[PDB]
């Protein structure tokens, strides 16, 4: 019965929901600000991203960074994560079903 | 098992890279850290020296530098060769030249350390760093204790002579490891030594860690020797140290264990150094962008643009 009930929506819903949390993942990385220490920072400091707006388009804390960031948000172990993913919430439908 | 030293050997490389980077890459990989005192120190030498094969090592060692040795398995090799890597591209076949070479570096003793690359078929990649042993004292002392301090998977020899408690080597293995977790020990020159001798030292509770005390005898063809002796002596008194005794003796062990710890902890470091090469790559890159517009150049595009402008000038 659970089987005819489960389907692919489902599956659609986690995959689009654990590659939203890779997305702030990958921005955070790229694009925002740190931890902080008594240690004084990384200058940076080029990379403010409030002059993002109203900037001339061929700059890299904007092009180059977008464009790293899309990179390595495809070239990720996507692959891996929807397997994984996938895997936890069949194993947990099961032990649903087991209680 | 292959897939197994390959592990370590990827990432002996990769080390290297990180340690070759540049200025801000503070970032890099551990390694074996190897410290002994006076008779102590003598026996760490012999013992690095037995590990693989013969190499120039002790006579005369102002010990200032420290060697940076990396290891390669070398399956598929039959020549035991060792170069450098400043002195790139040179192989040297027999050991007496590394001796000539390594020792008047000795002589001309900055801190700098060199770096090492031996291919040897019985040899395990390793990546074991061999720093000046405790005997100016201090400033020696300051250099190890700076080198232990980090986590790098350290440690230490003991002559059979000495108490344990009295060899510094041991005793500033526990200073930097209180946990003695991240350390491995080895008895030396236990030759000489009744089999009662090895049972206490090989096996004790004063002073216990993981990884355990490995204890032995380490002084062409020679490789092979050594080994045929640690397999014939221990017949001398077998039930003493041998199997399923609650000691560890003989290089081959002793060695397969440092692959596993190596393996290991290294392991550990990767994520945090990642993170840390992801970051350095986005700095490098930014700075890409904002300095010359991210665009290729190689110097002949260079200096074709000018020798254009010149030559319409001219006319």
């Amino acid at each position: 019965e659970f089987a005819s009930s489960f389907g692919r929506p489902q599956l659609q819903t986690l995959l689009k929901d654990a590659l939203d949390q890779k997305v702030l993942d990958q921005l955070a990385a790229r694009y925002w600000n740190r931890p902080i220490e008594d240690l004084s920072p990384a200058p940076r400091e080029p990379d403010n991203i409030i002059d993002l707006p109203k900037a001339d388009p061929d700059s890299p804390y904007w092009h180059r960074q977008l464009d790293t960031a899309c990179s390595g948000l495809t070239r990720l172990g996507v692959g891996r994560l929807a397997a994984t993913v996938a895997a936890s919430a069949i194993q947990q439908h099961v032990e649903k079903l087991l209680d | 098992d292959d897939n197994m030293m390959f592990i370590t050997k990827k990432m002996i490389e990769i080390r290297n890279l990180l340690q070759k980077v540049g200025q801000g890459s503070t970032v890099t990989l551990p390694s074996i850290v190897v410290i002994g005192s006076q008779s102590s120190g003598k026996s760490s030498v012999l013992e690095a020296i037995v590990g693989h094969e013969f190499l120039p090592k002790g006579s005369n060692m102002i010990t200032r530098r420290p060697i940076e040795l990396t290891l390669v398995n070398d399956p598929e090799a039959k020549v035991d060769y060792g170069e450098f890597p400043d002195l790139g591209l040179a192989r040297v076949t027999d050991f007496s030249l590394i001796q000539k070479t390594l020792t008047e570096l000795n002589q001309s003793v900055t801190d700098d350390p060199i770096r090492l690359t031996i291919h040897s078929p019985n040899i395990p990649d390793l990546s074991l760093i061999d720093l000046p042993g405790y005997i100016l004292k201090r400033k020696i002392t300051e250099l190890c204790d700076k080198y232990i301090r980090g986590p790098n998977i350290i440690l230490a020899i003991s002559a059979a002579d000495t108490d344990l408690a009295n060899s510094t080597a041991l005793q500033a293995s526990r200073r930097v490891d209180p946990r003695g977790e991240r350390t491995i020990g080895v008895i030396t020159k236990m030759d000489l030594v009744e089999p009662e001798k090895g049972a206490a030292i090989l096996s004790d509770r004063q002073y216990p860690l993981k990884l355990g005390y490995v204890g032995v005898i380490s002084k062409g063809n020679l490789l092979a020797s050594i080994n045929r002796n640690e397999k014939n002596y221990f017949g001398s008194h077998p039930t003493e140290f041998g199997p399923d005794s609650g000691v560890s003796t003989g290089v081959m062990t002793l060695r397969k264990k440092l692959l596993q710890v190596l393996e290991q902890q290294m392991s550990s470091k990767l994520n945090e150094t990642t993170e840390a090469i992801q970051r350095e790559l986005e700095e490098t890159t930014y700075q890409f962008k904002v300095q010359y517009n991210e665009q290729p150049m190689s110097a002949e595009s260079y200096l074709a643009a000018s020798l254009d402008d010149f030559k319409h000038q001219f006319h």
